[PDB]
RNA sequence: GUGCUCGCUUCGGCAGCACAUAUACUAAAAUUGGAACGAUACAGAGAAGAUUAGCAUCCCCUGCGCAAGGAUG
RNA sequence: UGGUUUCUCUUCAGAUCGCAUAAAUCUUUCGCCUUUUACUAAAGAUUUCCGUGGAGAGGAACAACUCUG
RNA sequence: GGCUAAGAUC
RNA sequence: CUCCGAACGGUAAGAGCCUAGCAUGUAGA
């Protein structure tokens, strides 16, 4: 639907709608900031991740929440709403992930990993189930009532952002500015480069806090959080052989 | 003490009996010197030994509403809503010339159309005198029939509204 | 003439224009007029001052926005 | 009454006059009828039976009889006579002597049923003196 | 212990009273 | 809120036939066994009977265990203080229980003389209760819980008099 | 109750066939307990102050409130 | 081929669906402003209500008058 | 125990 | 020249006595 919708801090998803850039419908119901918002590709509702004590499940075009999701011990940071999990996982803070149904409303499964705050979520939809991620010691898992795979590599940064391509590219954005690219299959890190920082920015404050690929799928782009938007190409190689 | 005289007897044509003449009218009546001595103890032969000693009829005089007894007589008997034939004797009787008036007020106000008609029609020979309360406070001499022709004249009588069902020539072509 | 506004209760504020020598009858005339009632049966008050019917407004000193609080008898 | 219509109604009417007269005035004395002695709905048991009693005496002189006219009889629904919809009732073969159009309806049951009004008693229980509270009578 | 019946509730609210 | 989807109710109050029929109000009639509006579940016992309804709350009364309208017990049939005191609910139960349960109200008017509904009254123009016994003395909490329970008080007397 | 049986078979009726199948917080009730800040009589807002302030981390009333206001730990 | 009506319920309405036209809300603007609601009207889009349009489903009235072909 | 103008402060 | 406004921001503060228009419709023996 032709709708931007956002989360504020400012206990207020403003959904500007794009038909006339204003808002449209400025949904309230959290007691505290948003933390994120992800919009369902079926059922006409968004999950709006808050960080009071749970989040929501705010209906699109009706102004009013359908149900109170509280299965969260803190801030429910990460959020999705997948149509092949019937459940919405939801990222708390509280080291404990969950599975909340849209239904019933109360977690169906949680998860027995990520002993930090986990605070990021990702989704591979192309050849396999939606993995999940975590700051430290980060594994993998699956979309029918959760299976741990696999473990993360070496990578011991807060990490804020998590996107996957369907090309098989794992992309991690960490809080230090080590932004490592691993395989979601192989699981060893390809570039693991890190980035520069702003001129006018002080010496440790670049930091990748969202990343997502383009909907074309060539140019990646990561929002930094040195005030500046950098989107990163690609280029063809063949001397990047792993051991 | 001010609600009804009777648990459950009868009722009015279109609401309470006790309701029936104006609400800025009945709480101003009901707390008077005439009426606390009277609503302390009211029965049907003491409704007769009070409206025979007053000589008066009108409804409110002064700056604030001070009702006179014909009309304070007047919720007493609409409180205590006696019998069809007690309110017959009171009309008929020639004891006092206010004693058949204070009868015509209670037969216009709950009786029925064609019992209005029936006992005002002789009403309107009595060619005697009486005295009423202007909106001064001083009197002023009427006749019977003087007050029995505004009784079945528009609704303006002291504190009073009861239109009829009919007038008197839709009602000739039904009935007599 | 002075406009005198019985502003009584409940949303029946109206206003009311009377001459310095109209009597009080001719007032409770001109404000039936606009609030809707018998004339007979409308007493002006000013906190437990009810009114006569036969004084003339230019003796209680009524000047012009003296308003009054009306009720009904 | 007023007819409503002013349209000079045809013959069999004045046939028909001092017998509807009556019924018509047995219905507005028992619409002027106090609210004593009736318990809650009683008080409408009268206004339903001058008006069973009205549409029987319309339908014996139209379809019983046969007297009356075609055109007198749809000036008669017409003005208020009697009902179209209780005519329409009795023209079926199951119901005939139906105490009221209340009665007939299914959705006016909280258990979604008839009335005890649209019931033989040789089907019913033996000991039941009960009347149908909404239509009047069995 | 509740079991519901999909029988049709005219029928057998016939036969019950007979 | 307060929801329900089937009467805890006894045998004794569901009616002497297998087939009975339900009439569910939700949320309403102001059940005073919790304070919370209840799903009021009204049915028919019978022929001549009192067609009650549900008068506790659901959550109110699966802590007491007794009959939805009754309300004396589960099993037994033995009020809650005389449950509580105590096989002492094996020799103080009956079975094959009186139609006085399902009895309907008294007539106000055949006590005043004044009966003129006549021989279609549904209620019982029969004599009242004596109001001298503890027996027709309840309230509310008097039944539900065991404290001030005269039909718990002449149970356990009435049990050693042989 | 309504219509019909090559029924008994008179046309007085009887028996069968076909349709109609469960309304009713059940009463014209029984009682059960009390509230104006309302009038009247008594005295009449002090004729006197040294911590300097707010924000978020539990409920009644006015109001139609996704405005608002009093009291609050 | 074969039915004039009437009442219930299931969708989409991009046709002045409305040959006429209300209120509220949201984002921006002006005037007063003294706490606020009732305020003034310019722009845009979101509901509610007054209503309506084709196309299948179930009852009633002569559906039989025999309508177009 | 946090944010408020070293919070203004002889 | 004829465009007409409504509420809140308002009457306190209390002592002793006195009288009222209200509401529920139960299971139980």
């Amino acid at each position: 639907s032709p709708y931007l919708f956002s989360c504020g801090e400012d206990k207020q998803v403003k959904c500007w709608d794009l038909e006339y850039n204003k808002v449209i419908r400025h949904y309230h119901g959290h007691l505290s900031a948003v933390y994120g918002l992800d919009l369902h590709p079926t059922i006409d509702v968004l999950v709006t991740c808050s960080r009071d004590s749970t989040a929501r499940i705010w209906d699109v075009r009706t102004k009013a929440s359908v149900h109170t999701l509280s299965g969260h011990t803190n801030a429910v940071a990460t959020v999705r709403c997948q149509a092949a999990e019937p459940q919405i996982i939801t990222g708390s803070h509280d080291t404990t992930i969950r599975l909340w149904d849209l239904v019933a409303g109360k977690t169906r499964v949680t998860l027995t990993n990520h002993k930090k705050s986990v605070r990021a979520v990702v989704l591979h939809p192309r050849h396999y189930t939606f993995a999940s991620g975590s700051p430290d010691n980060i594994k993998q898992w699956k979309f029918p009532d959760g299976s741990f795979i696999q473990n993360l590599s070496g990578h011991n940064a807060i990490i804020n952002t998590l996107t996957v391509n369907s090309d098989g590219v794992l992309v991690s954005g960490a809080d230090n500015g080590t932004m490592h690219l691993w395989d979601w299959r192989t699981g060893y890190n390809f570039q693991r480069v890190h980035a520069a920082v702003q001129p006018g920015s002080l010496d440790s404050e670049s930091g990748i806090f969202a990343c997502a690929f383009d909907q074309s799928e060539s140019r990646l782009l990561t929002a930094e959080a040195d005030k500046t938007i950098k989107v990163y190409r690609e280029d063809d190689t063949a001397t990047e052989e792993t051991h | 003490m001010a609600n009804r005289t009777v648990k459950d007897a009868h009722s009015i044509h279109g609401t309470n009996p006790q309701y029936l003449v104006e609400k800025i009218i009945r709480t101003r009546i009901y707390e008077s010197k005439y009426w606390k001595e009277e609503c302390f103890g009211l029965t049907a032969e003491l409704v007769v030994d009070k409206a025979m000693e007053l000589r008066f009829v009108g409804g409110v005089y002064g700056g604030n509403i001070k009702p006179t007894p014909f009309l304070c007589l007047t919720l007493k008997m609409l409180q205590i809503q006696p019998e069809k034939d007690i309110i017959v004797e009171f009309i008929k009787n020639e004891d006092f010339k206010y004693v058949r008036m204070l009868g015509a007020l209670y037969m216009r106000l709950t009786g029925t159309a064609i019992d209005c008609y029936k006992y005002l029609e002789p009403l309107y020979n009595d060619y005697r005198k009486i005295k009423s309360q202007n909106r001064n406070g001083e009197f002023e001499l009427m006749h019977v029939d003087e007050f029995i022709d505004e009784l079945l004249h528009s609704e303006r009588v002291c504190d009073i509204i009861l239109p009829r069902l009919q007038k008197r020539y839709v009602l000739e072509e039904a009935e007599q | 003439m002075i406009e005198v506004v019985c502003n009584d209760r409940l949303g029946k504020k109206v206003r009311v224009k009377c001459n310095t020598d109209d009597t009080i009858g001719d007032l409770k005339k001109l404000i039936a007029a606009q609030t809707g009632t018998r004339w007979n049966k409308i007493v002006l008050k000013k906190w437990y001052t009810i009114f006569k019917d036969h004084v003339s407004l230019g003796d209680y000193e009524i000047h012009d926005g003296m308003n009054l609080e009306l009720y009904y008898q | 009454k007023v007819k409503r219509s002013r349209k000079a109604p045809p013959d069999g009417w004045e046939l028909i006059e001092p017998t509807l007269d009556e019924l018509d005035q047995k219905m507005r004395e028992a619409e002027t009828e106090p609210h004593e002695g009736k318990r809650k709905v009683e008080s409408l048991w009268p206004i339903f039976r001058i008006h069973h009693q009205k549409t029987r005496y319309i339908f014996d002189l139209f379809y019983k009889r046969k007297a009356i006219s075609r055109e007198l009889y749809e000036y008669c629904i017409k003005e208020g006579y009697a009902d179209k919809n209780l005519i329409a009732k009795w023209k079926k073969q199951g119901y005939e002597n139906l105490c009221c159009l209340r009665c007939i309806q299914t959705r006016d049951t909280n258990f979604g049923t008839n009335c005890i009004c649209r019931v033989p008693k040789s089907k019913l229980e033996v000991g039941r003196i009960i009347e149908c509270t909404h239509c009047g009578c069995r | 212990y509740a079991e519901p019946a999909h029988i049709n509730d005219f029928m057998f609210e016939q036969q019950r009273r007979t | 809120w307060e929801d329900a989807d089937f009467p805890i109710l006894c045998q004794t109050c569901l009616g002497e036939n297998p087939y009975i029929r339900m009439t569910k109000e939700k949320y309403g009639k102001e059940c005073k066994i919790c304070a919370r509006p209840f799903t009021v579940f009204r049915w028919c016992p019978g022929v001549r009977m009192r067609f009650k309804k549900t008068e506790v709350c659901q959550t109110c009364s699966k802590l007491k265990n007794v009959c939805q309208t009754c309300l004396l017990d589960l099993e037994y049939g033995l009020p809650i203080q005389v449950r509580d005191a105590g096989d002492m609910l094996l020799k103080l139960a009956r079975t094959t229980p009186y139609y006085k349960r399902n009895r309907p109200h008294i007539c106000s008017f055949w006590v005043k003389g004044e009966c003129k509904r006549g021989e279609e009254c549904p209620y019982r123009h029969e004599k009242p209760t004596d109001p001298d016994d503890p027996l027709a003395d309840q309230n509310i909490k008097d039944r539900y819980y065991g404290i001030n329970d005269p039909v718990a008080d002449k149970l356990l007397k009435r049990a050693s008099t042989m």
